[PDB]
């Protein structure tokens, strides 16, 4: 779940940019 | 999902948008 | 250690607060 | 060694906001 | 590529930091 | 490159600088 959990990290980071004021959801559910 | 889907491959600028609001 | 431990496995925020001053 | 001094750069990011004012300590010892 | 593209993140905030001023350059390529 | 060659060792701040203008 580590490798998984640094990884997520990393994709909030990039939502946050990519969609900007259009905000975003992040679930990490199965 | 994100994860499973952008964490074994990398998602480009586009496929990130997906999950925009 | 908290890398022997943490990074092997996900420490929760209560985990996390060990290592605080 | 790499995947674990990703892991660490990540700890400390949050022993930072976990432990708040009470700072914290980091010791990548063995 | 995953593993490859969190550490290169990584890689480039560290390079940030060391060059300063001197600014750097980062090149994905093989 | 850095990457082949940061990414399977860490490299030291001295090993990073080489990547400095
Ligand atoms: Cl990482
Ligand atoms: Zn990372």
């Amino acid at each position: 779940f580590v490798n998984q959990h640094l990884c997520g990290s990393h994709l909030v980071e990039a939502l946050y940019l990519v969609c900007g004021e259009r905000g975003f959801f992040y679930t990490p559910k199965t | 999902g994100i994860v499973e889907q952008c964490c074994t491959s990398i998602c480009s600028l586009y496929q990130l948008e997906n999950y925009c609001n």
